């Protein structure tokens, strides 16, 4: 299995690899928290756009029939 | 598997080397011994 | 699981008996019942 065999080499003397012990530690992918996924996200209505930034937005007035 | 197949062949590879390790150490043992019996043997040249 | 390796090293030097010059002065014959040799001797008649 020669891309496993990286030990012991290509030598039959005066070169093999081996180990006296081991460890090991993972890390784990932390949870998920997507937005719309969430349930706070009924209350809000989510607006795409490009720049806040550079237009103003005031005077958002809505017109409401009684 | 992994890792229980390199331990094998180290184990392999361990008892074959302190075999011939073994083996060097009993032909230098025959070189001391031989030089222990002429040391035993050999009288110094002042009266020989 | 990431191991610690070791490497050992296997180049130990071979020494043949008949290779040094001590055996100028050895003469080596094998004979596999000297463990069941009690007592081994030489026997010389001279005259004069």
């Amino acid at each position: 299995f020669d891309n496993l065999r990286i030990y012991f080499g290509d030598d039959p003397s005066r070169y093999n690899i081996s180990f006296e012990a081991l460890l090991g530690i993972y890390c784990n992918k932390i949870e998920w928290i997507n937005f719309f996924t969430t349930p706070i996200a009924v209350a809000a209505n989510v607006i795409r756009f490009n720049d806040v930034s550079r237009m103003t937005l005031g005077k958002v007035l809505f017109f409401i029939q009684l | 598997t992994v890792i229980d197949q390199i331990l094998n062949i180290n184990a392999l590879h361990t008892v074959l080397r302190s075999l011939k390790n073994s083996a060097d150490s009993l032909e230098r043992g025959l070189i001391h011994a031989f030089m222990q019996t002429l040391l035993r043997k050999s009288p110094p040249q002042f009266i020989v």
